[PDB]
């Protein structure tokens, strides 16, 4: 069902079977560089989300390297990385080595995509950098290129990340709301009082 | 204004867009004091002794001739370069700067970081503006998911230990495989130490304050003696950026 759809969750505990398979996955996680450890991450059962699609993950730091471990362990590729070059308004750019223009986004791919529009964005983002960590709306209209009409999940999002087409979860997000009848079936038989524990 | 719609629709990549791409840099003026004068040498690093290069670099720039590079024009592969013995020229603290490309190199060349025993703590983007040739398309390679617009250099560390991690110029003509020479200056403003090691550099990268080392130099100059003699006491320990012992 096209419209926003979103569950306010702790992502380590929701039973995310429920949820059906996914053309295209993305994810920015709280890394521990509100957190979640190492092994949590690691723990995540990103596995059931897909059968063949690509997964876009967004890394700092020492998740460069961890983010590509939990990659690698969920069963992806890295096959790109999209930089998110940070701008203000007049479109100049906003470690301890060098100052930071950028943010790095890993593309990873699982299975055999079939049907894909691959190549027709390009790898960088220019892109006005909003509030803390809200990553750039240009990124739903590549993934929306790249795979259109499809189904999509985000994880760790807030209320301004939910999109037509996308099923977001997140710790602060507003309640539930769900329209794909074969996902409210599922969480209705999963959860029948409406409580995500354990 | 969504730059990836435009890139979409025009073909002008988003980076065509952005603009501007203390004052007191006579930081500049030290380094081009301290360095010591460039020295080179032609061998080819397959079949060369890594360990005949003295005394152990502070610096190495490392810049393997990668397939992708010649996408319409001898290639390294990452199991060439990760079998090279990093490890026995470098200073037990000291840097690297490892060209990945932006494919397979982006992993790999950390496997190798991590091999030779640094840690990465910038990465570097050489992100490429196309102003001049909006309608010229790429030519992915198969695993792409995107058009593909920048390289990476990697900067490890190994040991106790102004400048943005991005670099922008124009797409070079095909065949063209420099790399931009502002990451020369990045590296010589870090102020590191002076021992500085270019493997695969080229007569066009030589450059003072840098020993280069690589299989297409036409001459050679390095005499390992005349080049420890630039760092024996009293200024073994000189960082590159500051005055010259009387
Ligand atoms: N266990 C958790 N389960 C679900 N969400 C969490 C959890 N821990 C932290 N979060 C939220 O994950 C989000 C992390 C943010 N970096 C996401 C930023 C978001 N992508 C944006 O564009 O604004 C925040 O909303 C966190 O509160």
């Amino acid at each position: 069902l096209f419209p926003p759809q979103w569950i306010c969750c702790d992502i380590r505990y929701l039973d995310v079977s429920i949820l059906g398979k996914f053309a295209v996955v993305m994810a920015d996680p709280p890394w521990d560089i509100g957190t979640l450890t190492d092994d949590e991450m690691r723990r995540l059962n990103i596995p059931v989300l897909q059968d063949d699609g690509f997964l876009f993950l967004w890394v700092t730091g020492r998740a460069m390297e961890l983010g590509r471990e939990c990659l690698n362990l969920w069963g992806y590729e890295r096959v790109d990385e999209i930089i998110w070059v940070k701008t203000n308004q007049l479109q100049r750019i906003i470690g301890h080595w060098l100052n930071h223009g950028k943010e790095h986004c890993l593309v990873g791919v699982k299975g055999n995509p079939q049907g894909f529009n691959q190549g027709l964005d390009c790898d960088v983002i220019v892109a006005e950098v909003r509030s803390t960590s809200h990553k750039p709306d240009e990124i739903y209209g590549m993934i929306e290129r790249l795979s259109p009409g499809t189904r999509k999940i985000e994880l760790f999002g807030r209320p301004h990340n939910v999109q037509p087409n996308w099923i977001t979860l997140g710790n602060q997000l507003d309640g539930i709301h769900l329209l794909d009848p074969d996902v409210v079936a599922r969480f209705k038989q999963r959860y029948p009082d409406g409580i995500i524990s354990k | 204004n969504d730059y990836c719609q435009h890139f979409v629709d025009t073909g002008h990549r988003p980076q065509n867009f952005i603009r501007d791409v203390e004052l007191i840099r006579l930081k500049d003026e030290l380094i081009a004091k301290s360095n010591t004068p460039p020295m080179y040498l032609q061998a080819d690093i397959e079949a060369f002794d890594i360990r005949e290069l003295t005394p152990k670099f502070d610096v190495i720039l490392l810049e393997p001739p990668l397939e992708e590079y010649y996408r319409e024009t001898k290639c390294w592969t990452w199991d060439d370069i990760m079998k090279l013995e990093i490890d026995e020229i470098a200073a037990p603290r000291s840097f690297i700067f490892l060209w990945c490309g932006s494919g397979e190199g982006l992993d790999l060349g950390r496997v190798c970081l991590r091999k030779w025993g640094y840690r990465r703590c910038e990465d570097i983007c050489w992100i490429k503006t196309n102003k001049n040739n909006p309608g010229k398309t790429k030519t992915l390679d198969p695993k792409a998911v995107f058009q593909r617009t920048k390289e990476h250099c990697l900067m490890g560390i190994k040991g106790t230990v102004v400048d943005i991690d991005l670099i922008i110029t124009e797409e070079p003509e095909i065949g063209n495989i420099e790399k931009p020479v502002e990451i020369f200056h990045i590296i010589e403003h870090f102020c590191l130490g002076r021992r500085r090691l270019h493997l695969f550099g080229r007569d066009s990268t030589i450059r003072p304050g840098w020993l280069t080392v690589g299989p297409t130099l036409t001459n050679s100059n390095y005499n390992a003696e005349t080049y420890a003699s630039y760092f024996s006491a009293p200024n073994s320990y000189l960082t590159g950026c500051t005055e010259e012992i009387e």
